[PDB]
Formats: structure tokens, C-alpha cells, sequence
RNA sequence: CGCUGCUGCAGUUGAAACGCCCGUAGUUGGCCCCCCGCCGCCACGAGGAAACGGGAGCGCUCCAGGCAGGCCCGUUGGCCC
RNA sequence: CAUCCGGUCGAUCCUGCCGGAGCGCGACGCUCUCCCCAAGGACGAAGCCAUGCAUGCCCGCUCACCCGGGACGCGGCGGACGGCUCAGGACAACGGUUGCACCCCCCGCGGCGGUCCCUGCUAGCCGGACACCGCUGGCAACCCGGCGCCAAGACGUGCGCGCACGGGCGCGCGCCCCGCGGGCGAGCAGCGUGACGCAGCGACGGCCCGCCCGGGCUUCCGGGGCAUCACCCGGUCGGCGCGGUCGCGGCGCGCCGAGGGCCCGACGCCUGGCGGAGAAUCAGGGUUCGACUCCGGAGAGCGGGCCUGCGAGACGGCCCGCAC
């Protein structure tokens, strides 16, 4: 039964509105899909949802692994995604290790360890290529869109976030 | 830099890892001039705020009704309330009653607004419960120029 | 729906019970006569393995059938009792070299269609990137000015 | 609310269908096709009430039922199918040939054409999309989908054999023009400005022959002919007769009775 | 029924000026600058269904009707709301 | 389309209302010679229902039948349209006006139409798997069982060109700004570049695109009474990060602030409140009424909750709570 209808909200004046109508099938939401990081993935099963129109999404519900991209060499791979770190929303939520785009994550080093060889490629990414993790943020709607494909932190975030979750 | 702010905020139209180097092929801002000739204004060119709710340097586009009103209260943070003043006319008395609507609109950096003063809002996709106006410019007016009900 | 658990009881008025591996002392009425099946095969690739052709695989045998001989049973609207309509299966999965021509005449047509787009595309894409450079002709004169 | 409805009422129809109020609680429906649902008239009654072959509803769709009949040259049979705007409609039992034109007072009519106008058919091109892979593509007035140097409001002579551009017609002043849409629907005149505003709904100014200055709104203009109608105009050449010059018309009619 | 009063009602005595005064909203504000800018205002367009009200044309035997009819505007069914 | 007369006194002139006088539209009494036209269980009971009917149409397969006459089931399309009634709903609905650069849309119409595979192929084009129907059976009924067998333009699988390709990506314009397009009033598109996925459709090519017909919302102005309702609201008001949806949004969630409304009447309450197109009455201005034809809403005893579908939070679908 859930329903995104404003009916059910208050007026800008904190007034009760009338209710005109039952919900109705345009206006509904479905369960929030929370897409589970597998962690060791010694699953990724991902729901396919008939929406309106006979249109279809991918809910992710559980998944490992996912395309990457390194944007300061602008070189592209898949990577087998490491625990969530930080949820700029929840601290709960990087514990339970749900996956949400904005969520940022560590991932292997070792597909892109491919650029230690190569010299003056930043610093930062240097040293988590030669670190097993390397920070990244998720760039992908992992529910609605089904995959869960993301940016290797570069600068700036990468500055900001480190000083976030990383000193103790 | 601060420790308070819980999230980074960034344009989605800039790229974070390009200001690292290459000081050649560098912009600050994926700012655009507005159409309906809007001129962008020249704090928001040289301006280092987010503002994804920004019509000249956000995902903001301006597109429907553009209207112009006082400025009435401005407490909310990004937002101020357009007080917009009519007149109704009635037939069984030809005489005019005077209304006042006030309307929400997301305010940029770049607007330094004060009560008072005279804004020109145009329309945007709902940003929030009660804003589906942006402001476009904003013009101040000396001290309080009392109100006299003006319909802009 | 109310249904019955599956774990049999004393309570069901009847149940239904179907030999796996049959004993000896064959019944009376449980093992003996074989009912004719009927509903011969119908699919082509039934009938290859069914009449003897199963090594002919891919094969032109077009016509293999057993079929019921009693008449037809529905001659009294014909009116005419002595005759003998064949009771048969149409043949089904059947293959025909108009089914041969069918898949050419659609592959040609696919072809040919997706040739025409090919070709007009480079026309076109003459006509756009000369137009550009004969733009370039004509803004010479301004300079000359 | 639930689903499209599939039923007009007669009421409900247009005004230029001319259906009769009573004898009918509901006119019949177009199907989503060609052109839209005002902007077109339905085949039924071209035939079954304009023409009067057809002496019943249902035995409009018996003529169609065997082919008999045809729309931009194609045979385009269902009754309800939508006729619109500069159409070649044909009927090859009765050997004629028909533009469907807009008539001074709004409503549609079947005016008989030469078979050199029958070869062509015009059509307005409405904004280029740039779909189907980057292939440049640009649509009809009657949702038909190119010539680089083309913009939109212009009309593309389709041949309907070709099934490609002809002679584009180029929206600018001066071209000799048609109304679709508003009151002045069937005028012929030149345009005489056009003012954009830079919002939306551009004005129209249009000069016609006899100097009056009519106007409507910029979408529902068509080009009829970049120089000269190129088109078997009826006999109106949209002068806009008067109220009264359609009252001395309708004398002299009761006076032919 | 101008006995609801915008047009257009009454309050000395038939019903009815608050006992008096300050006063915030509200409403109302002398003249005065010609020449533009926003107002309001007024005119003119454009665009947005009919039925309906009006109305052209028409003998349902007359009519209330109807968009018919007639040896025909490209027969009509305009045009306004 | 501008009209009065009767009624306070012994008379008089006033104010003042009473009563007549005309119309509409319902009851009600008495009567009606026809012909034509015509509303019709809305009116404090959206109360309850016996009975019969209100959505089927075709074969895509036909092995029965029996000459394509062709049932029976599966298969496709429609059953969301149509009919009904105003219960609810008072910044809502509804109307004009806008916006979707925040979107969804079967049929139809006019077009595009390279579909990787490792492979595995039967691709002269494939499987298994069931209804129907037999064969035995239950049940008071309803309703179905098991067996055995066979079909489909049903369904499952499957070659198929690296401008293969659905999706979602990471990266690709800028120098105070403002003037060319594939563009627009506006950085919108469509791709190139580096990855991922292996989506469709393919066993009778449609993937897909537009037009369009509707929706989903949205802008602006209009949008009942009551102060013996003067103070209200607390996701309420902004911002931020996610989800969720066809999509924007407090639409749900965390987080962060302190708003948002109001004597130009907010909020609260009430309404024998559907709204407009319109209707009645009428000099002009007003007044009055909006059940029903047209349109838009909203509901199908009452609340919820749902699958199917292109679309229904459907009730001549289903499921549950509550009545009866």
C-alpha cells in the first residue's frame, strides 16, 4: 500500500486535507530494495520488477564485484568491491554494509596495481595502489538500475573523506 | 574544509580529479547563461558555492512562468517567501479588493537579499514541498520603502 | 481453497495409488490389456524417430503416417455410409521448400532493406561534411572584405 | 481514470464533422494514426454522409471491407481511420480525385484534383528529432518521418511514390500560406511578419490578397506553395466571404430551387 | 421589494451615531513635473468543444420541431456567445 | 423588455411590514376528445435485495467431428471503454491558463532495421509439456482429483555483422557575459573515449524511433458558511544525503537548522457541500439553483491490501478485517 500521493500530506498552513480518494497504482512505491554488499563472496542475485507501461528495472539485492573507473588516467576496470566505508547518512549503514549510490567503498587494488609501475600518477591513488584497498565512491543507482558501477575517489572527496572516516 | 559538515557537496556538472592538474583546460564552474534573456550574474562566475538548486550554476532549468514580487521573509536558509500582491475585481460592486499570495523561492549565494526588497522569480521543477520558483534577479530598494501595496 | 494434507488418513473417501515396479501374479484387470494409444505424433521431429528415419536426421520424408480406418464415424452427414475418410494427425513441424524460400525471401528482404540504409547513409554523410567545407567557401568573402 | 477511452459523443465531436445532434447519442471515434483526433475528420462519413454512397454506418465498412478506397495512395482501408489535411483520397470505382481541404468557414472538403496533383502531397515539417542512432529525421503533419537545409513550419512536397523530400517549401514572409487552426481556418495570404517574443506562441501577421491583415497562432500555420499555391485550391481562394455575401449566396440558391 | 440598497435604503422624532477620547491594522488621502519605467486602467488581437442562448436559411399540412432541403455557395447548416 | 393594488384611523399623511398580482417545478385534489413532443424512485435511505438478463469475438492449433460445415479446450484481442449515482471531497475537486530541460502511453500511422558469445547449434529452422480428450473417481452441493495420451503464430531454448548493443556508468564546450547549429528563449541532444551487462527478439523480425490519442502531475487566477472559531502546524517549514516512483517533490528515511501560516480572517468547526458548461426569474444591476444529457472529478455495503495487464490500487477480478 505504500503511495508517494501528497494526499496524505499536510498544507503549507499544517492543515488535515480531505481524502478524495483511495491510493491509487500511479502514485505507489514498492519495498526500498537495500542492495547488500556479499563481502567474501566465496551471491549476487539482482530482481527484475515489472513497473508501469510493461517497463522493466533491476533491483540489486545482494551483489559483489562491479566496473570501476580510474578518472585522473581515464582508464576503466571491473573490481571486486571491498566493505562500504561511510554513508554520509548513517553510521548504521556501513556496519550492515548496504549499498547505496553516494555510499563510499574500498575496493581490491590489484586490477588497477597495473599503474604502480607507472610514476607521477597523483600520489593519493599511488599509495592505495600499492595498499590492498583503494577508496572509491559508488556512481550507480544500485536498486533502480540494477548494477552498482562507481568513481575511484580523486582528490578533493578523496581529501575530505580520508579525514572523515580513516584517523582514529 | 570543516569538521562539522557531514557530507562532501561538488557539482555533478564539474569533475572533482580534473582540479588536480593540467592549469590550462580548467573551469571553476559549469555555470550557463539562463535563456529568456537572463543575464548570469558575475558573483555567480566567480562564485565558490555549490548550489546543485542553482538556476545559473546548478541542475536547475528555467522553464515556464516568470514572475515579479516584494520580499517578505527570508529566515529559511536557500529560500525566501515572494510576497505577491493583485487586485480582485468584483462586479456586484465595481469596486477592487486587494490580495496578497505569498510564493517560496530558492535563493542562490549570489543573491544578497533583504526584506524590502524586489525579486524576479522564475519557474522550476518542484525543488522542495512548497518552492517551484527560482529566483533570477534580485533588486534592492533604499532602507524600507514602507510597502504600499504594489503589484509588481 | 480448503485442500486435504498430503500425509494420506483413514478419513479420505478415495485416494489414487499407480504401479512403479510391477510384481508377478499379474492382475485380472490392473495388468494386462494395453489400451490402444491414439493421438498419434504429429511433430515432424516425432515422426523422424517414430517411423524408422531417426538416422535419416535432417531428411525430405514428407510423408510417413498410421492412422485411424473405421470411415470417418461422422459419414451420416455426408449421408453417404460407404466411404472411408482418412482419420490422420496433419503433420506438424512439417518443412516445405516454400518454408526454404520463405526464410530467403525475408533474409534477402532484411538484407536488401539494411544494404539500401548502408549506402544512403555515406550519401548523406557527403552532404553534410561538403556542405560544412562549402559554408567555409562562401566565409572567405567576408574576409576579403 | 482507469484506462483511454475508445467512444466519442456526438455532442462531444467536433464541430466541423457537422454530425447531426439528434438520431445519434455518439459520433464515431478516430483511431491514433496519421493525424489527430480534431485535427482530422473520419473516413466513414466521407463516404457514408458527405458523399452518401454509403446508405448505413456499417455498409461503409463493407465498401472498404474488399479494397476499394485510398488514403496518400495507400490503400489505408479502416473506416474510423483518421482523413486529414492535404490528403490524396481517391476512389478508383468512381474514378475521382480528392485533396481534403480546409473550406473559409473551418470545416473539411473533398475537392476534386488533376492526376498531377494527385502525385504529390503536402505536408508540414514539424521540429527535426535526432533519434534513431544520430540519423537526422523530421516529421509530417500527418506523423510521416532528409534534406539537410530545412527547418521547421516549412512543407515538404512528399511525393507518397518517392516517399522522400521534393520542392521544401521554406517558412519565411511573403510565402503564399494557409490556416490550419483558429476561427480563420481555410484563408489563403501571404505572411506578412511573424513576431517570436522569445517565449513561446510566435505571433502571426498575415497579409491576405484583398489587404486584410488576418492573424492566428504560428503552429497552426502551413505552407502551401513556396511561390503560388501549388495545390488545386476550391473556389474560395480563402477571400473570407462575408456574413452577408454568404446571405446573398444562399438567396440566389433558394432562388435556383 | 430601492422591504438588502454597487446602481439604490435608512438612523432628530417610525428600528437605528458606539457616553467620551487616543489609537494599530484597514480604508481614504491638497495641489504639483507633460513626454520613460513598472503599475493598475482602456481598447485591439491571438488561442482555447459542442449542446445551450441568440440568429441566417428552410413550409414538420400548421406548430412545439428539425438542420434540413432542393432540379442546388464546392446546396446549406453562417455568425456571435 | 423600467407598472402596482388591498390591510393601523373618526378621517388624513407617513414609516413599516402583512396579503394579493405574474412566472418557473414538484407534490396534491378534481376532471381530460384526439394528434404530436416529452421528464420520469435525485430530493436527511451511496438503505437492502428474490428472479432473468447487462462482454464477448474469433480460430493460432482441429486427430474428435467431418469436408473445411467445423465444435471442445488452450491461444490471441477486448472485458479499465460502456451503463449507473453524487456518497465523499471546502487553498481540494472543478473551470480558464501553463509547464514537463521532472515524465509514462497498447492499438494504429510513418519510419529504422549489423544483436558479442567461449560456444553450443537442428537452424532446410529445435525442444518438453500440458490442457482437451479418453480411463477410473470423489463430494449433499460447490468444486475438483489421479491415471494415460497428444497439439499450437502457446511457452521454453537457439545460430545472428565488434557504429556488436537495452540499461546504468567514468571521461570528454567554455575565460566577465551576450549573439551559428541537429537544435532551443536557455549545457539540450546525440555521440566519440575507456569500461561493464549480455537486456531484447529468434524457431512466420522485432528490436526500436517519432507523430498522435489519452493519462501522471504541474503553473497562474478564480475557487461556501461561521469570530458564540484569534491564534495555528509540528514532516509542519527550509536545507542536505539517500532511497522510492513512470517521474518532480517531505513522497518515505536519516541528518541539519528554525521555520511556515494569519483581522487582505489563518487555523479550527460545520455543510439536507459534486464542480463547471449551464438552469430559473427577469428594464439595468442583481438574485437563485447547480442529482441527471456535455465535460471533468469520485465511488461502487464499509475499511484496507493485491495480482493480471499497455493501462485498474478494478469490485458484473481476487484476498482479508468489519457488518448484513
Amino acid at each position: 500500500g505504500i503511495t508517494h500521493d501528497k494526499m496524505y500530506k499536510r498544507s503549507k498552513t499544517g492543515a488535515v486535507q480531505g481524502k478524495w480518494h483511495k491510493k491509487r497504482k500511479y502514485n505507489l512505491g514498492r519495498q526500498p530494495a537495500n542492495t547488500k554488499l556479499i563481502v567474501k563472496v566465496t551471491g549476487q542475485k539482482i530482481s527484475t520488477i515489472r513497473c508501469r507501461g510493461g517497463n522493466i528495472k533491476r533491483r540489486a539485492l545482494r551483489l559483489s564485484h562491479g566496473s570501476f573507473a580510474w578518472g585522473s588516467a581515464d582508464i576503466s576496470h571491473k573490481a571486486r568491491i571491498l566493505q562500504v566505508v561511510y554513508n554520509s547518512t548513517s553510521n548504521e549503514l556501513v556496519r550492515t554494509n548496504t549499498l547505496v549510490k553516494g555510499c563510499v567503498v574500498q575496493i581490491d587494488s590489484a586490477p588497477f596495481k597495473s599503474a604502480l609501475s607507472n610514476d607521477t600518477l597523483d600520489k593519493e591513488i599511488l599509495d592505495q595502489i600499492r595498499g590492498d584497498h583503494i577508496l572509491a565512491r559508488i556512481s550507480s543507482r544500485p536498486g533502480q538500475v540494477g548494477t552498482a558501477d562507481g568513481y575511484i575517489l580523486e582528490g578533493p572527496e578523496l581529501l575530505f573523506y580520508q579525514k572523515k572516516l580513516a584517523p582514529k | 574544509e570543516n569538521q562539522h559538515e557531514r557530507a562532501y557537496h561538488k557539482q555533478s556538472q564539474i569533475f572533482q580529479g580534473r582540479f588536480l592538474r593540467k592549469d590550462n583546460a580548467r573551469c571553476l564552474r559549469f555555470y550557463k547563461s539562463i535563456g529568456m534573456g537572463y543575464h548570469t550574474p558575475i558573483t555567480a562566475i566567480n562564485g565558490t558555492y555549490i548550489d546543485k538548486k542553482c538556476p545559473f550554476t546548478g541542475n536547475v532549468s528555467i522553464r515556464g512562468r516568470i514572475l515579479r514580487g516584494v520580499v517578505h521573509s527570508a529566515k529559511m536558509q536557500r529560500s525566501i517567501i515572494v510576497r505577491r500582491d493583485y487586485l480582485h475585481f468584483v462586479q456586484k460592486y465595481k469596486r477592487y479588493e486587494r490580495r496578497h499570495k505569498h510564493v517560496a523561492a530558492h535563493l542562490s549565494p549570489c543573491f544578497r537579499v533583504k526584506e524590502g526588497d524586489i525579486v524576479t522569480i522564475g519557474e522550476c521543477r518542484p525543488l522542495s514541498k512548497t518552492i517551484r520558483f527560482n529566483v533570477i534577479k534580485v533588486e534592492p530598494v533604499s532602507e524600507a520603502a514602507k510597502k504600499r501595496f504594489s503589484p509588481f | 481453497k480448503s485442500i486435504r494434507g498430503c500425509i494420506v488418513g483413514p478419513d479420505l473417501h478415495a485416494l489414487s495409488v499407480v504401479l512403479v515396479d510391477a510384481g508377478d501374479k499379474t492382475l485380472p484387470g490392473l495388468t494386462d490389456v494395453v489400451v490402444p494409444k491414439r493421438l498419434v505424433p504429429k511433430r515432424a521431429s516425432k515422426i523422424r524417430r517414430l517411423f524408422g528415419l531417426p538416422t535419416t536426421k535432417v531428411d525430405p520424408k514428407d510423408q510417413m503416417l498410421v492412422c485411424e480406418l473405421i470411415k470417418e464415424l461422422g459419414h451420416e452427414v455426408t449421408l453417404k455410409n460407404g466411404e472411408k475418410k482418412l482419420k490422420y494427425p496433419k503433420v506438424q513441424r512439417v518443412v516445405t521448400d516454400e518454408k526454404y524460400a520463405r526464410k530467403q525471401r525475408v533474409i534477402a528482404e532484411k538484407k536488401e532493406i539494411m544494404r539500401k540504409s548502408l549506402q544512403q547513409l555515406e550519401e548523406y554523410k557527403a552532404l553534410l561534411s561538403r556542405m560544412g567545407k562549402q559554408h567555409n567557401i562562401r566565409i572567405y568573402k567576408p574576409a576579403k572584405r | 481514470a482507469r484506462g483511454v477511452r475508445k467512444h466519442l459523443k456526438r455532442l462531444n465531436a467536433p464541430k466541423h464533422w457537422l454530425l447531426d445532434k439528434m438520431g445519434g447519442i455518439w459520433a464515431p471515434r478516430p483511431t491514433n494514426g496519421p493525424h489527430g483526433l480534431r485535427e482530422c475528420i473520419p473516413l466513414i462519413l466521407i463516404l457514408r454522409n458527405r458523399l452518401h454512397y454509403a446508405n448505413t454506418y456499417a455498409e461503409t465498412s463493407m465498401i472498404l471491407q474488399d479494397k476499394n478506397v485510398l488514403i496518400d495512395g495507400k490503400p489505408r482501408t479502416d473506416p474510423t481511420f483518421p482523413v486529414g489535411f492535404m490528403d490524396v483520397f481517391e476512389i478508383p470505382k468512381v474514378h475521382k480525385t480528392f485533396r481534403v481541404l480546409y473550406d473559409v468557414k473551418g470545416r473539411f472538403t473533398l475537392v476534386p484534383i488533376q492526376s498531377n496533383e494527385a502525385g504529390f502531397k503536402l505536408c508540414r515539417v514539424q521540429k527535426i528529432f535526432l533519434g534513431d542512432k544520430g540519423m537526422p529525421y523530421l516529421s509530417t503533419h500527418d506523423a510521416r518521418t532528409p534534406h539537410p537545409d530545412i527547418k521547421t513550419n516549412d512543407t515538404i512536397k512528399i511525393n507518397l511514390k518517392t516517399g522522400k523530400i521534393d520542392e521544401w517549401y521554406k517558412f519565411d514572409i511573403g510565402k503564399i500560406v494557409m490556416v490550419t487552426g483558429g476561427r480563420n481556418c481555410g484563408r489563403i495570404g501571404t505572411i506578412q511578419a511573424i513576431d517570436k517574443h522569445m517565449g513561446s506562441y510566435t505571433m502571426i501577421r498575415m497579409k491576405d490578397t484583398e489587404g486584410t491583415e488576418f492573424l492566428t497562432r504560428l503552429c497552426n500555420v502551413f505552407v502551401i506553395g513556396n511561390d503560388s499555391p501549388a495545390v488545386a485550391i476550391p473556389t474560395t481562394k480563402g477571400i473570407r466571404p462575408d456574413i452577408i455575401k454568404n446571405r446573398e449566396l444562399r438567396l440566389r440558391s433558394i432562388a435556383k430551387r
